């Protein structure tokens, strides 16, 4: 993606303060709570019956950490998101059968979580830079769908 | 909100479909799988080859449900109750996908109803499909 | 459908917004204009710069409408009737845009109500803004 | 856009049978009828009071010919849509204030019009090819928005 130097530094600066383990668990848990139909991909994860059940589920936290860790990797290759995510794109299509609209919902939940976590530091311009990044990432992951 | 005029337009157009409803249902699904390949993520268990019995059978079930809704256009929520629960609790199809199938059903009807597909009927059918979609996703959360 | 717990959650969160509702409405608009630039096409007549009084004035109007919606959460269609007419027949904002503002309002709430923005409350607020959006676009066609 | 050679020939072959002025007037009239909020840009056009009034309005028909003629010329540049539509993208954003969602609505209405005009000749694969083209044109027109 196309980020001005100011958008790149905003993104990078905030991400240095993110505990991926923690944010990953929160983001994935909130996705499953707010858009419960997304639970269709996690039948084997245990109890997802209540928000409390979802949020303290260890398989949720574990997966959340995997997903954001992979997401962090793309932050390092902002100029070549498609090439960075090609293998994972094919995996999610061919093996996992995940509708790419789910990538878009996660992108939005992530933004909400950064705002919740960082408060006032997550300014309108910072959000705008993150919105371009999450859209980029979602697009990179849906790229190899067929 | 479907106006009375909308309901009249739908009933007339659907009536013309008549006996071809299941064949049209199948064609709309094939049009969706080809135009919007991401919708295939919900059918990994199906033989999606052209004319497969699975698609033909599913096409028929979709058509019958639409017939049911046209029949009970004044009380869709009750009419599609069961289908609404199934989609919300088991299938869990992202709501976006309903718009893609609706578009492909409109194209199918257009391709088969040269005389009946006027601007006003097109508007009425679009609204009707949007209403059905809204009822089917109403129990999601 | 807003369950009794949804209604409770919404009234509690909005309760805490309190006096800042106008400030948060302006902030949400600002977030929207920066994050989704296409939304600026509806305000060619505004100064969209940071701190613009026009955005602040509009933010207050939006937030007040939301306050009125929370107050009448059981009778939203009637409470928002004049606003539904306005948007449908004059402003004619494409329905897609309502999802973008709703998201920015959620981000604004998150950034200001750390304690109150729990996963359960986040879910109730998303449902509530979707219901407000449905009401506002109900008379479009 | 990335169309296979097969897809390109399918698009070109049907297009050769199109009466541009006629389909243009039809597609624009149907947009204004099916999604009435789109009438917001056309108050100077006169009577848009009923479907009949819209479909018969000479200003609507004239604007439809202009829009589809541009579309038509773009079909010659399938490989460079962004370049072909750059100036128009700017115009639509900066002067006309047209929300790009309108381009997507018109693209779906155009596909329905072709389907209505061609019947059985508008097969599932020909539709798929046209879907890629209308999405490509919408994207090219939304490209310079800021
Ligand atoms: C930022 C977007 C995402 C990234 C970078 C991402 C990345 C990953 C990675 C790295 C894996 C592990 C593959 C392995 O080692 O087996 C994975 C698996 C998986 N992902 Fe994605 N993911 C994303 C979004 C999503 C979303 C939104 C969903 C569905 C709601 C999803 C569903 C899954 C599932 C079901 C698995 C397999 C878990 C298991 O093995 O049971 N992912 N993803
Ligand atoms: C107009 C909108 C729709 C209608 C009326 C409709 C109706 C139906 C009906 C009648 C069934 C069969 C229920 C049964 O056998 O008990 C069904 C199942 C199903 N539908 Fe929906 N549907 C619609 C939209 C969608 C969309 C957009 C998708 C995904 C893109 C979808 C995916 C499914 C799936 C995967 C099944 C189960 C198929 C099987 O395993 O047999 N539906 N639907
Ligand atoms: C929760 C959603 C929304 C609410 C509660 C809302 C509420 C309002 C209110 C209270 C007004 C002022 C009416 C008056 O002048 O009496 C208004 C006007 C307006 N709204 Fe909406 N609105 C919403 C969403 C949107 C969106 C998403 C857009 C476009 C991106 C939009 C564009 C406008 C415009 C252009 C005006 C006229 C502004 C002016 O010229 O003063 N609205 N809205
Ligand atoms: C395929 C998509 C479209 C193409 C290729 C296109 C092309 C054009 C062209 C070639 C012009 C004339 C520019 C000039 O004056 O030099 C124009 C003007 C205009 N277009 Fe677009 N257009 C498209 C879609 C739309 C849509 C969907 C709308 C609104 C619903 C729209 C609204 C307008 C308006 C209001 C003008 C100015 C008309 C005038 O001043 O008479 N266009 N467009």
């Amino acid at each position: 993606v196309h980020l001005t130097p100011e958008e790149k530094s905003a993104v990078t600066a905030l991400w240095g303060k993110v505990n991926v383990d923690e944010v990953g668990g929160e983001a994935l848990g909130r996705l499953l709570v707010v858009y419960p139909w997304t639970q269709r991909f996690f039948e084997s994860f245990g109890d997802l019956s209540t928000p409390d059940a979802v949020m303290g589920n260890p398989k949720v936290k574990a997966h959340g950490k995997k997903v954001l860790g992979a997401f962090s990797d793309g932050l390092a290759h902002l100029d070549n998101l498609k090439g960075t995510f090609a293998t994972l794109s094919e995996l999610h299509c061919d093996k996992l059968h995940v509708d790419p609209e789910n990538f878009r919902l996660l992108g939005n939940v992530l933004v909400c979580v950064l705002a919740h976590h960082f408060g006032k530091e997550f300014t309108p311009p910072v959000q705008a830079a993150y919105q371009k990044v999450v859209a980029g990432v979602a697009n990179a992951l849906a790229h190899k769908y067929h | 909100v479907l106006s009375p005029a909308d309901k009249t337009n739908v009933k007339a157009a659907w009536g013309k479909v008549g006996a071809h409803a299941g064949e049209y249902g199948a064609e709309a699904l094939e049009r969706m799988f080809l135009s919007f390949p991401t919708t295939k993520t919900y059918f990994p268990h199906f033989d999606l080859s052209h004319g497969s019995a699975q698609v033909k059978g599913h096409g028929k079930k979709v058509a019958d449900a639409l017939t049911n809704a046209v029949a009970h256009v004044d009380d869709m929520p009750n009419a599609l109750s069961a289908l609404s629960d199934l989609h919300a609790h088991k299938l869990r199809v992202d709501p976006v996908n309903f718009k893609l199938l609706s578009h492909c059903l409109l194209v199918t009807l257009a391709a088969h109803l040269p005389a009946e597909f006027t601007p006003a009927v097109h508007a009425s059918l679009d609204k009707f499909l949007a209403s059905v979609s809204t009822v089917l996703t109403s129990k999601y959360r």
